[PDB]
């Protein structure tokens, strides 16, 4: 398969694109299971129409991630973990993790 | 003249009592390359004996008794300032040397309440306002910090102090970079992360500071200054450089290469090894930066430097812990590394979770002994008190949130190896379970971090009560019919119950019964959640619950199997199993033309295979269809087989019983032994060795 | 206007055709931080300014409207970009493969060609620049310094500032070279070379120290006209004492990234970090070498290249040996891995020391790495051997060039193990290694080790055997004098070329050693002893004639006869000698207990005696009549008394297969061995401890 | 316990005159009809040569240390100094390899 893929970020209320990037790193770490999927992408441009104190609350949205490379990779539930680090040289790295609800267990889907 | 020795040292070092700490490796410039001071005291020569005479006066009180009052005062000041730094004697007269780090900074220890009290206090002088500006920058109040720095820069010239002027220029520039990158990250990325647009600094502030900071190079500040200051404070010259913290990185790289080469060869170093140099340099740089009130939280480079130094030290300590010896080596070898409060704070503040996980992968921090546990408990209790106080009210400092939540997370993650008391553990658990933000720790991460805290503290009654209140709150949150928790780990609310039962097997909750005994068939999305928590309530409440809800779905079936409700299987369960395994193939043969690999994360089918191997489910119709998954070459036909289904990861994924049964079979044993020998030979992993030494021979 | 695009690129890049190679990462300063060129071509924005120009490349119709001057500018820009490597934009990027090609006579070590070029007549100033570099490389340092000084003198008159500045830097660095060279030649040079060798006279140093005073590397850029400051900002980073520092920091960051990805087991997409490391290393190498810069005088450049190559080898080993799930097998099924070429071979040979290569062999497995372009490697090795034999066959040697060249020659001959050679090249290399390599750098043991490692893929034809025969004859003639004794740092002596010959030519006799053996007498000692080492290499008549003179009356002769296979079955009055030795050892032992002498000698007679005991050849009761306190004999006198350890943990890897197999065949120490082996394999990483755990023990 | 800081004396064999003195820095040891395969590499620290000595050959090395006398003898040694001109600059280290003559196969002795 081609070594470069494309990443599309969408919202789970209207199917509206949020941003588009190029993939950089993918890490994949009664019975049970305990696994994590961390995705790191590169310089991303946000959607031209989507752009228009802190309380411990979870009144957030849900998001989907699509990898295109035909090879299709679907992450239905994702959460972006943005870390804040200021640098010396001054003059965009985005990370997210795959989620999973407790009744429709699904963390990664592959379509060939 | 013996009384003339201190004239030269004073005439070259007089400017250096205007600071709070200077580096021993930074003393080379003040003497203009005459001697060399090692990182652990001792001086080495490199046309009159200059530094030898002064240290000779120290060991003979008779010789220094002939000095006058001014000479005695100069000697006392020089001796006290040397004692404050760490310069001791010459290398030829050196002896036993032990160095302990002691940073006197309120910022390092995270005394936020003390810093607030000091900020509210009245001003005294210019240095007090310097410390005040640093404390306000640390505490997330950035606008007042910028204003105070500007006023300090304004009045430093009128107060006739140049070091304050220069350091305040540098601090204001670095905090300007801080606000610039802060607004840049808050605008284009805070929309998706924080779920909001949050712009604390208004347009006027940025409009002012961008105009003021234009054409303000970090370099040339030293040159654009009086020549007397150029001669007197050359030691500060290296601060004014864009490519800052670069020589330390190069020296760290060279020392890392030396240490790795010595680890590979297996050599025996003598005296001051390279790792000791790394530790001393790291401590020296830390003390220099922190004690001088310099804004370096705004750097990922300082964090990288400290991370690399600590990781190298841990790896080296692991190497000396696990190494072989010989008879000649014993004739030379014949000083273990242990973690203290300062190392704990360094790792907590400067490491991310990924770095700590990498350290745990490569090294074994369990075998490392931790000391000064009272101070560590105090630090953790302070962190928990701060987080609960700040998030228990209607207020939060978002910038301080971004600069503080990472350290709080790392400290609570590294508190696994530290033994705590009952009250401190209770406070930490309450602050972690009731007030930690949900965007940083989901339910799975929360459970993992709570569970890892019981490795050395067990589970007293107070923690169980706190978990009980947390579960009651979750149950009340599940009243709404539009709630659903998502975990990045696969661990959900039905794990606090298992954790509770592992320590308090006999236990019922007095508060969950009422919400269970106040149910109705229309109160869905609460019956489902309470089915997770069935073993936690009374038997009467249990039966009242299992009346409303039957086992009519597969998820309820595996739930009842999981919580121990169903021990012996029941009819019409293989009905559901065969219905699922038939619908999967019914969808399969229509997607073959479509070509969908559909490697979902659902583990129902492998679990069904494992159930098959234990003979609890056994029926001819089970193998009627066979799905897409490769894992049925294990439990449906161990002779057909393939390259692999997912065995290589599943030997480490499985448990002891199934691996032991795997060792008890006919033909796949040789394939397993071949793949295991290949893995252990062409890799380094303890798990592949344990399953090779215990369950296989 | 579409014709106006090339005015700006020429107006900002016009000076940069005054050089021979520039770095893509160094193109940021010439455009004053407008775009960013990635290390492998593609440009990224940070009015489309190079976008239009790169559009003209793919459409010959659009560039046909330019005038003659515009067409010439476009041709020059396109040719210069092609020479560098700038291709297109990232958004229009495609399949990219980068190959390194350094056009420098110094890199390939064409010493004869360099000498011919130096002897040729001068042409211009750049020719003398190259001449000065070639003279500095060739060890002729005084003429190099003089040529550099003359170039600096006449550069101002010739009006070429770049030559002036580069010649200043080169003369300063070569001045450092001579300074450190004489400093190291005075002290510690008396003991190493066994002499005081001071090539440069007092007048030379007296002149250069006066000339070079108050000559800072820094501020050279500022002390030049502002037009040069604007035009050649790309060279500004050369004038810095703390040079080669940014590359080190970037290498450290990339190393941390690569190690973290190795630990996690992640899957990098597209241009990974190791590709960046390789491309940056190649770029820096080409920049420094093609511009004729004196950087042999740096241990820092050697360190940088060493670190880059070691990181690349470790990463390649990881991807070769990594544990792979379905995803990795799917995405990298064909295993487009890392393989070694001529340039990598030359880099490792020139920039690595023997310790570094040994560390690489410990950590990695270079045997599994495939080597290509073997004809060029054979040519390079043959050239090295020809140079060494030409230099050391006559009455001359450039000692400074010797110090700069012998290390690379040693490293190249050590790394030639993995390269398959031809018959003639192997013969030349072996002859130059055995007959002309200095004895102060390679003793007999190191010589034998390096010769033996060369037969892993080349076997041993007849010519090599003949060369070894002449070497042995020369050694025998050297042993005529009664004051000669060879010392080896490895324990391998002249009685190993015979074993190496017999391993490939079991039936073989030497026609020249017989006469020196058949011309002996009872007073010709120190030659009979040496010939006893080499007995299986002679004729049967010569063998009997030699054994007529010398009996087995000493222990060394006894173990020699055991070693060369002279004695198969043991003989009486041999246990007599063994008992005498092990009685005298204890007789000296109990007098030193009060004195307290621990006396761990390196002699291995007693452990070997124990090993012989366990094969029942020496079975007796008077052997346990005494103990030398040595721990090693608890194995073979009382496996039940035991201790913590004698030297077992290192001796499982020291022993051979037969004794380990017999160790597995015993009563009680097996469980202690299994415990220590499990402890070693658990709390360590070593393949050997795994093999003895998987093969001889279960 | 050993002080972990010994003193090394480098002298000329066949005569005995002391050549120089140094501080130990690094010691590396690598390893029917048996055979021996072992090498000993020593690296020392800043050293000054003998005043009288400054105005093939064999040499001896002696290590002196105390455990609270401990003596280490290398009868045959060979220096292996290498020329490496470096940046900046203006005492360096000296490397020894333990040799072994073919008559008495001894390369290291320890006295307690």
């Amino acid at each position: 398969i081609q070594d470069t893929a494309d990443v599309y970020f969408k919202r789970k209320s209207d199917g509206k694109l949020v941003f588009t990037a190029e993939a950089q790193t993918a890490s994949f770490s009664i019975l049970k299971s305990e696994k994590e999927i961390n995705l790191t992408v590169k310089n991303a441009f946000f959607d031209l129409e989507w752009l228009a104190a802190i309380k411990a609350s979870k009144f957030s949205e849900r998001y989907e991630v699509e990898y295109r490379t035909d090879i299709y990779i679907q992450f239905p539930n994702v959460s972006p973990s943005g870390e804040f680090e200021m640098s010396l040289e001054n003059g965009p790295e985005i990370k997210f993790e795959a989620l999973a609800d407790t009744d429709t267990d699904e963390m990664a889907v592959v379509i060939e | 003249k013996d009384d003339e020795v201190i004239d030269y040292i004073y005439g070259k070092i007089s400017p250096l009592f205007a600071l709070q700490y200077i580096r021993k490796i930074d003393l080379k410039h003040v003497f203009e390359y005459d001697y060399h001071f090692e990182v652990n005291g001792t001086v080495v020569r490199h046309g009159f004996g200059y530094m030898e005479r002064f240290f000779e006066l120290k060991e003979s009180c008779d010789e220094r008794s002939k000095l006058s009052k001014k000479q005695y005062e100069r000697f006392n000041a020089l001796f006290n300032f040397f004692e404050k730094n760490g310069v001791i004697c010459m290398a030829k007269d050196a002896g036993t040397l032990n160095t302990s780090i002691e940073i006197n900074s309120l910022a390092y220890h995270g005394k936020y309440d003390v810093m607030k009290k000091f900020i509210e206090e009245q001003s005294v002088s210019i240095e007090d306002d310097y410390k005040k500006a640093f404390f306000l920058a640390c505490l997330g109040r950035w606008e007042e910090s910028y204003d105070l720095y500007s006023n300090i820069i304004l009045n430093s010239i009128d107060e006739s102090n140049g070091c304050v002027y220069y350091l305040s220029q540098i601090n204001r520039y670095r905090i300007y970079q801080s606000i610039t990158q802060a607004v840049t990250q808050f605008n284009g990325l805070g929309l998706l992360t924080f779920g909001r647009h949050y712009k604390p600094f208004t347009d006027e502030f940025l409009a002012r500071i961008e105009r003021e900071m234009t054409n303000f190079n970090i370099d040339d500040l030293f040159n654009g200054m009086p020549f007397e200051f150029q001669k007197k404070y050359k030691i500060l010259e290296f601060l004014s450089d864009n490519q800052f913290l670069y020589d330390d990185t190069v020296k760290l790289f060279e020392l890392t290469n030396k240490v790795r080469s010595e680890m590979s060869e297996g050599s025996y170093s003598f005296g001051m090894s390279s790792d000791i140099v790394v530790l001393l340099r790291l401590y020296d740089n830390l003390r220099f930066l922190y004690e001088n009130c310099l804004w370096s939280v705004s750097f990922h480079e300082f964090h990288q430097y400290i991370r690399n130094s600590m990781s190298l030290l841990i790896e080296k300590a692991e190497y000396e812990r696990t190494r072989d010896i010989d008879e000649l080596g014993f004739s030379f070898f014949g000083s273990g590394f242990f973690m203290e409060y300062y190392d704990f704070v360094n790792i907590s503040r400067h490491f991310k979770i990924d770095d700590i996980k990498n350290l745990e992968r490569s090294c074994s921090i369990d075998k490392i002994r931790f000391g000064e546990q009272e101070k560590i408990e105090e630090y953790l209790v302070g962190i928990a008190e701060e987080i609960t106080k700040q998030f228990s009210a209607n207020g939060m400092n978002v910038v301080f949130y971004t600069q503080f939540i990472s350290e709080a997370k790392a400290a609570l993650y590294f508190a696994k190896y530290v033994k705590l008391s009952e009250e401190g553990l209770g406070k930490i658990v309450k602050a972690l379970l009731f007030y930690f933000p949900e965007r940083d720790l989901d339910i799975g991460k929360r459970y993992v971090w709570l569970e890892r805290l019981t490795k050395c503290n067990e589970l007293p009654k107070s923690i169980i009560s706190i978990i009980d209140d947390f579960l009651v709150l979750q149950a009340e949150k599940h009243i709404d019919q539009n709630y659903s928790e998502v975990s990045s780990n696969g661990l959900y609310s039905r794990d606090y119950g298992a954790l509770i039962k592992h320590f308090e097997k006999n236990f019922i909750s007095k508060r969950l019964s009422e919400i269970t005994l106040c149910l109705t068939q229309d109160k869905q999305k609460q019956i489902d959640f309470l089915f997770k928590l069935l073993p936690l309530l009374s038997t009467n409440a249990k039966s009242h619950l299992l009346s409303f809800k039957s086992v009519e779905n597969i998820n309820d079936l595996m739930n009842g199997i999981r919580i121990g409700l169903i021990d012996e299987f029941t009819p019409e369960h293989e009905e559901l199993i065969i219905e699922y395994l038939e619908t999967r193939k019914v969808n399969y043969i229509v997607e073959k033309e479509k070509g969908i690999q559909t490697f979902s994360s659902n583990d129902y089918m492998s679990t069904f295979g494992i159930w098959y191997f234990l003979e609890e489910i056994n029926n001819s119709k089970m193998e009627e269809f066979i799905g897409m998954d490769d894992q049925y070459d294990f439990f449906v036909d161990p002779e057909n087989f393939d390259y692999k289904k997912f065995i290589p990861s599943w030997l480490k994924n499985y448990n002891d019983k199934l691996l032991g049964k795997i060792a008890g079979n006919k033909h796949m044993k040789h394939h397993v032994i071949e793949v295991l020998k290949e893995r252990v030979k062409n890799s380094n992993d303890k798990r592949y060795l344990e399953i090779l030494m215990n369950y296989f021979i």
